[PDB]
RNA sequence: CUUCACACAUGCUACAAUGGCCGGUACAAAGGGCUGCGAUGCCGCGAGGUUAAGCGAAUCCUUAAAAGCCGGUCUCAGUUCGGAUCGGGGUCUGCAACUCGACCCCGUGAAGUCGGAGUCGCUAGUAAUCGCAGAUCAGCAACGCUGCGGUGAAUACGUUCC
RNA sequence: UGCCUCCUAAAAUGUAACGGAGGCGCCCAAAGGUUCCCUCAACCUGGACGGCAAUCAGGUGGCGAGUGUAAAUGCACAAG
């Protein structure tokens, strides 16, 4: 939580939603809604559908994007101009 | 003497009579010619590349380049027949190993975020030819005497007879392949 | 052609932070030039989901 | 008399004068001209020479100046683009990217009137 | 509810020498404090961290008031004016700071050289300028609002015209 | 309304019409003289921005390009 005393943050639902997947060989992409976890060194190549308030982005995390909160990639305001 | 040539004529100008089932010596294949150009299509507007794209090649491999001229007239790009247009430069012998000498130890492996060079790039003969992307990692030029950046895109011409051929002269001189 | 026109071009000595050190033939002014990965030390040339719940919980 | 590469301006003291180089201003100065031993109060064109190299080496071992900043700069502005993040997003369009206000303002990040 | 080709209104900070910066050094008033005020000491360039005396307060804390006076320096320059923008690194509150929080450190140094038609406030402790406290409040986008005191003018022939 | 080129024009030349198609009243101090050297366009394959097409490299390519300017005769031995 933006402060060098209490770590980085991440939700604790965003993590365990898998139990049994080590296993079958799926990549599932995550459904989730916390936009203001940050994403850290350890999601790496993952993906994730971020819900920007009318529907889900899907989010490639690639290397770079390791400093970064989740919410930064799906944008919440449409604007294609004014003319 | 050069350190590529004397070792290319140790272990490479053997390794391949093993490999390929050459019955003589004079079918080994070599490279020949090294072409480098750069192509600056942005010289049809205001005319700026003297500076540019000639006082780097010339630091780059080692001797001045030619101005080329355009062939025909195309309206959509602003060319008239007689414009410089691309700027190339040829390398031989000694200056020819010593260029592909300190493109594979210095220069190549330094782009950023480098996994390799394709090896689906030759013709059907056993040329290849890659690009790269800016004003390179070649250590001669630095920040406080270019302009813009510029790419270039290089020419190894072999007297190899096909592609795989040419691909295994290739790879014992040092060309990364993924 | 090949008389004061192309620039000097003479013996260049480089060196790498790892060590690797060979003698070329180079437009560097004065032999000095220095790399810090060469193609020795340098990768490409040396070489499920449940890891979410391996670290917190 | 070139420092670093900017050409200092003559007549000027010298705790000012060196903050034409880009990247270092006024608290650098301070603590250039400090680990140096050159005083402040002292004028450009009475810059020894041996005073110029104890200040022309201290620089690299831990400062940054001309070029391999600007390009620190510029490739940061970079790298925000094509990873699309949403100061990314902000950084081609031309408008603010510290959540400023768009509606009155921010001609700053944009040029003067442009008068529809 | 914070969008952004633009437009209006209310303010703040400026365009500097009656000033900027650096060093020393005086003089306030009214208010807030127990889900709190954190003195002293120590760590940190700094925001702050930690330790903890006193205090339901004319007792203790907030509390260093700033303008001012003295000395040094800068010498009329888009600058040692101006601090918008942007890069990087931090701290605090909160479950959480990306959309969208203040603050701190380092670098960056845009517009602006006193403003067209038009228009606004003010008759004396007033205008002008300088800080401080409060309420809502975890935090704050407080440059607002409601109060407080410091320094402190210039003019009013007159009722023709708006 | 003069000059230039094709067709009509009937396989030498010539040949009419208010018959069918287009040009000219210049341009070049090199686009002239000579000497020496070179082969083009299109297509295909590979290639940073680069696209049907700028520049590069390799194939294939006997003239399909090009000719200061209209058309005809020519010109790759080049007159390009
Ligand atoms: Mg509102
Ligand atoms: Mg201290
Ligand atoms: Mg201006
Ligand atoms: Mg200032
Ligand atoms: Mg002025
Ligand atoms: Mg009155
Ligand atoms: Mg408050
Ligand atoms: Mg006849
Ligand atoms: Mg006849
Ligand atoms: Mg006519
Ligand atoms: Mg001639
Ligand atoms: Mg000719
Ligand atoms: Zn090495």
């Amino acid at each position: 939580p933006r402060s060098l005393k209490k770590g980085p943050f991440v939700d604790e639902h965003l993590l365990k939603k898998v139990d049994v997947q080590n296993e079958k060989n799926t990549k599932q992409v995550i459904k989730t809604w916390s936009r203001r976890s940050t994403i850290i060194p350890d999601f790496i190549g993952h993906t994730f559908a971020v819900h920007d308030g009318r529907k889900h982005v899907p989010v490639f995390v690639t290397e770079s994007m390791v400093g970064h909160k989740l919410g930064e990639f799906a944008p919440t305001r449409t604007f294609k101009g004014h003319i | 003497q050069p350190r590529l040539k004397e070792r290319y004529r140790s272990e490479i100008r053997d390794a391949l009579r093993k490999q390929f089932g050459y019955g003589n010596v004079m079918q080994i294949p070599t490279v020949t010619k090294v072409v480098v150009n750069m192509g600056v299509g942005e010289a049809a507007r205001d005319a700026k590349l003297i500076n540019g794209a000639v006082n780097d090649l010339a630091l780059i491999t080692g001797q001045k380049p030619e101005v080329r001229r355009a062939r025909k007239s195309i309206a959509q790009f602003k060319l008239r027949e007689g414009m410089p247009v691309g700027v190339r430069v040829t390398l031989r012998g000694d200056r020819m190993w010593e260029f592909l000498d300190r493109l594979t130890s210095i220069a190549l492996p330094r782009i950023r975020d480098f996994r390799g060079l394709s090896p689906k790039q030759f013709d059907g003969v056993g040329n290849y030819t890659f690009g790269l992307a800016e004003q390179a990692v070649f250590h001669e030029v630095d920040v406080d005497k270019i302009d813009r950046v510029r790419g270039m895109d290089i020419n190894v011409v072999t007297s190899a007879a096909t592609d795989d051929e040419g691909r295994a002269l290739l790879r014992a001189l040092g060309f990364p392949f993924k | 052609m090949k008389s004061d026109i192309h620039p000097a071009y003479e013996e260049t000595t480089v060196v790498c932070g790892c060590g690797n050190t060979f003698q070329t033939r180079s437009t560097k002014p004065g032999g000095r030039i220095v790399v810090e990965v060469c193609s020795q030390c340098h990768p490409f040339y040396t070489g499920g989901r449940v890891a979410r719940f391996e670290k917190r919980y | 008399a070139r420092l670093v590469g900017v050409d200092l301006p003559r007549d000027k003291r010298m705790e000012v004068a060196l903050t034409y180089i880009f990247g270092i201003g006024r608290t650098r100065s301070n603590e250039i001209l400090a680990a140096t031993g050159i005083d402040r109060d002292l004028r450009t064109r009475d810059l020894t020479e041996e005073q110029l190299i104890h200040l022309r080496d201290y620089i690299e071992a831990n400062l940054k100046v001309e070029g391999d900043l600007r390009r620190e700069v510029q490739a940061d502005i970079r790298r925000k683009i094509e990873i699309g993040c949403y100061q990314g997003l902000r950084h081609r369009r031309g408008m603010p990217v510290r959540g400023q206000r768009t509606k009155t303002n921010a001609r700053t990040r944009k040029g003067p009137k442009r008068t529809i």
